């Protein structure tokens, strides 16, 4: 019947031709165009197209728009099932109402029931004021379900416009948040209140733009140039990830060889102990086809985290970076790495770690900021893990930092060391300064003792003689060894003690 | 003023009685390794009353208590006081008494007959180990009143040339639609006032000087 | 044999009469005296009194000291079994060796096996340098067991001296850390390295003293005047806590009545909305006998957390505090309350919340610091809880803060409100300025609209009409209602979905 | 480095040329040759080649041989994963010490964790006397793990020389 096709065509227009053309003039796609680009061709099934709000206050009974400002449904990405929702900025500014929240709740429930991923696309302005407390109630029901889904299905958030007030706490409880440069921003309280209360004048970009949340605040896991780039990268990410916490990692057919050697790695570490190198080079030479998807690239760049593939199966990577702050561990890096390790362990992804760490970052700024607990987050995350863990010490491993970076003492399965590794309590200078405290006056004795200590202890062989290192390997064998170990460790079975949940520091 | 003679003795006896009641109740906690009826309560106690040690012995008689001192003196103690009540009213040695009770870490604060005293009750070994602890000095504040929150000055009460005690209200600073009363943490005179009613201050700004 | 008695008498002297006298002169107790003051008289059974180190480097073989610098064993506190260890500063500065660590591991394993609490007392200097990498291994094995015990048995730490280096990360993964004023301190890197690297001159008290860690850093749960006060308070705390995550809260006979009314509470809320009140008074009037054990009292004072008893059973309390920062929610407060809620849920302690909250704290400092995620932590904690939750709104509850403070939408069991409660999206002024944006040219219409908005929506009756509030109660009845509800709710049984663990934000 | 391959070649000799030729004279293979025959070509990954003992009694500190008398690791048999250890009779008579036992315990734990079979090859004379009761402790920890693995993974033992006492 023609009438139903007409009502469909009328529900697709949202808030009107003019508002949609103005969205296009901002350089932004519409909600339905976003859905169309994310999903496989012809795959989208929409729920609840004709839903309407039921408020009668402040004249709202005269502006009833079908769909109530959000598009919801399900489809496939590269043949695998996904559920999704997309907020529509033209309808009441994308604001959340009672029925709007109910639409989101339907698809959240369905995603948990089916054990499939869920993607949320945000271009909104928060609780719809005219609806009062009811609207708040709605938001609550969404939050709860986020928490129920955590560690059961992967949850991804894409911020493609404004997101203010209560709208921010849902993406915060998801696993990954991504943003588009120059058109998106996030904040709890907006600039007007900031002026009234603190007297400071700031723009929305300066308060919550992508630079702030990707480099300063720890909120965002990455930024992109425009909507199209972002959505295509979301399709790339989904192919790495499991569908739930039972099925395991996806497998694809690889064009690389698991038995190839790499001679150049025998020259990566410089002879001068004060010269750095790029750990990213090593990572990108060890993964299949040089393909690596980095997480939190712009934040805490003294550590690296990301996804690659070995033998066509997804693997997570954590590494110290000598180029930035000499590779030391500080609070920001420890938080960045702890979240990544916890996510990997929840969804059964194996972890490979590359270690070159001289210690923690000193100073009052770090201690007053709470390094004692922040650094402990990472130790807690590694000690709690039951997935395969493989660690490679490249150059330096001093003190407690050596313990924290996936040591055998905290539960690592295999621990290798290159020939240039230095595993020790601390540097030779300080070591002898402390041990030979009653003889510091001289200068020949001190140098002799320092040389002797360096010769005896700053090597991989005391750790090897105690079994803390399973083998000292040649650099060019690294990939060949990793791929083999992972293959053997697929059958690993281990369980933590029975508990409601841990009490990890926060 | 710290108590003396019969007053101090009555205070120490009341302190011992309170401690005994609380220990009795404590020893009934669930989840113990074996029955508590098989354990023993030590009879010798040391009551410390703002630096005046009394070695005493506590014995239950009937439903009330008996506290014996070193002088051979004895005091029976009887009351229906329960934790939470602010007044201990009862009989100590043929004299009805009322005492003000307040709590503090590991003891009580007691007021009676115009005397006031902190009171702590130990075993002999606990008292020996407590006597190894030093007496620590207080540093004191820093001559001036600094604003601990950013806001707007709503009212300044005191005047220059005015000696002040602790807990003295000095100014009100409103922030985020909420008043905040500032108080004196020392004693002294108000030399000069640097802030005017209606002003606007930042953190660690000066309001007045001592 | 007399000779064995002599062996014991000599083991009991640690590192010498002179060192013990020096410890006493500092105003500090010895390890064995601390153990004596903590446990019930005659109950202490010691393990491994004769253990010695096996190092042969740097002349260590010539000085073997029985016990190797730590006293370990078990006993009873108020009749209930507890395990413990205490580091001896007189033996190589309490530094951790291989055998030392083995002793600690023994008692940790036994405590997990028996399902009993474990107390650690720290007066130490970290990893013994003369033993090298072996020392570090020991630390690791301790850390792992900490992580295994989290949420299964309570873990208490007491800092009664220096704690530096790897020693600090073990207390950091325990449930509570208490310190002694003027003799204790904690840091990762000490003043010398700080001077050499940052050029800043700083004392140990300034870098890691009790004040820093109780007021500014978020590390310590409280501080005490001296050792005796602290150990007596640990005894006090142990009587509130469950022995494990199965047995539930301890019970005692109460001297208070559950049906008593409190008339004074009817006059606690001021008529003027600009005047504050002390929420601590409400708490101390609601609990049995006025007895309350506060946690992190000197940190983030805009919120209150602690333990009380109702009808002789332990109950946890969270409350907004109007006296400080107008009772707003910020990052610090959120983290404080979140860790407390998680502990109580892990060990099956019920939670009571008192709400008076205007919103969140505005400013670039908060946003740049990560308020999105820090605030999400508390929402996560409440939404995940399966213990009983009872909430009471006293005066204000606006916007997202209302949702976060144990609302019915995130899973609360019972939700009451006093007559003075105001449950709305925001204040009348701003709501009007938004809904009537294209009318603000006037001044009288503004006042009329604001007054009518106040009359309609700033009250508890819209929420009641929607069923978000179960009952509006008179203040004097508060205790009586709580005690009744809690009783009824003792049989609550609920469980979250199956998962290895959640992915709560860090 | 070339020094590293030198260290490897020097660990592969055990107790020396003369003891190895004596073993051959009796008609016995060496521990490493036995491993090479059991496993598929190119599959053996060795654990703990450089482990040494820490005794200082009865002049033991003057003779520290890398490996401490046992070769341990994993590999494949007809493509299927297996773990194994082989005792070396040329090192203190293949006697068991603390570190020796620790190596065996490592491979036992790994085999239970990954749910694969374990093969033990025996040519040895029991607890190393010079180490005293510590050696006995090692034996204990091995025993317990055997019992934990019973009925979970298949355990096969091959006696290819002496096997006495503990
Ligand atoms: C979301 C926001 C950041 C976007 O700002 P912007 O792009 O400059 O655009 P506008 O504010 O003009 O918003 C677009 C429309 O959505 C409406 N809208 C936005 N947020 C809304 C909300 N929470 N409730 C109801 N309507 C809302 C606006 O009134 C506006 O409609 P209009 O074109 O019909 O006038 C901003 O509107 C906002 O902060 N909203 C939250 C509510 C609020 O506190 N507003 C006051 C501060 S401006
Ligand atoms: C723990 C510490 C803060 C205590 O400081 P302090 O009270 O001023 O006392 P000292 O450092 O002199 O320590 C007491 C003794 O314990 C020894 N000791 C302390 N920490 C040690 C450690 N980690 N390893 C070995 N011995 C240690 C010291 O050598 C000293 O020995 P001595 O009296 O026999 O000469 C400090 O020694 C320290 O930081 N130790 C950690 C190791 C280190 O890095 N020290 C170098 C800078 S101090
Ligand atoms: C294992 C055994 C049966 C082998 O007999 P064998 O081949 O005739 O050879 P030996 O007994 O000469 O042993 C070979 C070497 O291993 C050593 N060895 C054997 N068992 C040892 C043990 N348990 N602890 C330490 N060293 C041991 C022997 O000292 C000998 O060293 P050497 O040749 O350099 O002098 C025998 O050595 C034995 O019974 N050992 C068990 C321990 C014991 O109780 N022995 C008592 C004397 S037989
Ligand atoms: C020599 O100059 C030593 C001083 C610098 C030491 C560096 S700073 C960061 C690392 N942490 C630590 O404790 N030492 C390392
Ligand atoms: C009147 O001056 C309005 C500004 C104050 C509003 C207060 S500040 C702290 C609370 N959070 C928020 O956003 N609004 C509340």
């Amino acid at each position: 019947l023609e009438k139903l096709e007409e009502r469909r065509a009328q529900a697709r227009l949202g808030g009107g031709e003019k508002r949609l053309e103005a969205q296009h003039k901002r350089g932004k796609l519409t909600a339905r165009e976003r859905i169309e680009l994310l999903l496989d061709h012809g795959s989208f099934e929409e729920f609840d197209m004709f839903v309407q709000h039921r408020s009668t206050d402040f004249g709202m009974e005269k502006q009833k728009i079908p769909g109530d400002g959000v598009v919801t449904g399900w489809g496939t990405v590269n043949g695998r099932t996904v559920f999704l929702f997309s907020k529509d900025f033209t309808v009441f500014g994308g604001s959340s109402s009672e029925a709007h929240a109910a639409k989101i709740v339907k698809v959240q429930d369905m995603a948990l029931k089916m054990r499939a991923p869920i993607i949320g696309i945000f271009d909104a302005g928060g609780a719809r004021i005219q609806e009062g407390v009811a609207a708040l109630g709605g938001h609550g029901e969404v939050f709860r379900r986020n928490v129920a889904a955590s560690g059961v299905i992967p949850q991804i958030s894409v911020i493609m416009g404004p997101c203010a007030g209560g709208d921010v706490y849902s993406p915060a409880m998801t696993d990954f948040i991504f943003m588009v440069r120059d058109t998106s921003y996030m904040f709890v309280t907006g600039p007007d209140v900031v002026k009234t209360v603190t007297n400071e004048v700031v723009t929305a970009e300066e308060l919550g733009g992508a630079k702030v949340h990707t480099s300063k605040s720890s909120i965002a896991d990455g930024s992109f140039e425009n909507d199209v780039e972002a959505i295509l990268q979301i399709r790339r990410l989904l192919d790495f990830l499991p569908a739930n916490n039972i099925e395991g990692v996806p497998e694809i057919e690889s064009f690389d060889d698991v038995n190839r050697l790499d001679k150049s790695l025998d020259t990566l570490i410089p002879d001068n102990p004060n010269k750095p190198y790029d750990m990213g080079e090593l990572i990108r030479r060890v993964v299949d086809e040089g393909d690596f998807f980095e997480i939190q690239a712009a934040y805490a760049r003294n550590i690296i985290t990301g996804f690659g593939r070995v033998e066509g199966r997804t693997v997570g990577f954590v590494a110290n970076q000598p180029l930035v702050l000499a590779g030391v561990l500080d609070s920001d890096a420890s938080r960045k790495a702890a979240r990544f390790v916890r996510f990997c362990n929840a969804f059964s992804i194996p972890i490979v770690t590359f270690v070159d760490v001289p210690g923690f970052l000193p100073g009052t700024a770090q201690e007053y900021g709470g390094l004692i607990k922040h650094g402990a987050k990472l130790l807690f995350a590694y000690s709690q893990a039951t997935v395969p863990l493989v660690t490679i010490i490249t150059r330096k491993a001093f003190g407690g930092a050596y313990i924290v970076m996936a040591s055998k003492h905290v539960g690592a399965d295999l621990n290798y060391a290159w020939p240039t590794a230095q595993i020790a309590v601390m540097g030779a200078k300080g070591a002898v300064e402390i041990i030979f405290r009653a003889e510091i006056g001289d200068a020949d004795k001190v140098a002799e003792r320092t040389k002797e200590y360096e010769d005896r202890f700053l090597s991989p062989f005391v750790a090897a003689e105690r079994g803390y290192i399973d083998e000292v390997i040649m650099p060019h064998s690294t990939r060949k060894r990793i791929a083999r170990a992972l293959g053997m460790l697929r059958t690993k079975e281990m369980e933590q003690p029975r508990k409601k949940h841990d009490n990890i520091p926060l | 003023p710290e108590p003396e003679g019969p007053v101090a003795h009555r205070l120490a006896a009341v302190a011992a009685a309170i401690d005994h009641k609380l220990n009795i109740r404590k020893r009934g906690i669930s989840g113990q390794m074996r029955d508590p009826s098989l354990l023993t309560f030590q009879r010798e106690r040391v009551v410390v009353l703002s630096g005046q040690r009394f070695n005493v012995t506590v014995d239950p008689d009937g439903d009330d208590l008996l506290v014996t001192f070193d002088d051979g003196t004895t005091a029976p103690v009887r009351s229906a006081w329960r934790p939470g009540a602010p007044v201990w009213s009862g009989t100590v040695g043929d004299q009805s008494v009322a005492i003000q009770v307040r709590p503090l870490l590991n003891g009580v604060f007691l007021q009676h007959a115009g005397a006031a005293a902190e009171a702590r009750v130990f075993t002999r070994r606990e008292a020996e180990l407590a006597d190894l602890m030093p007496v620590k000095e207080n540093a004191g504040s820093g001559k001036q009143l600094l604003c601990p929150m950013p806001g707007l000055v709503k009212q300044i009460m005191v005047s220059e040339g005015q000696e002040v005690k602790n807990g003295e209200p000095l100014a009100i600073v409103e922030a985020m639609k909420m008043e905040n009363v500032l108080r004196a943490e020392r004693d002294g005179t108000i030399s000069k006032i640097a802030a005017k009613e209606g002003d606007s201050l930042a953190v660690d700004a000066v309001i007045l000087e001592f």
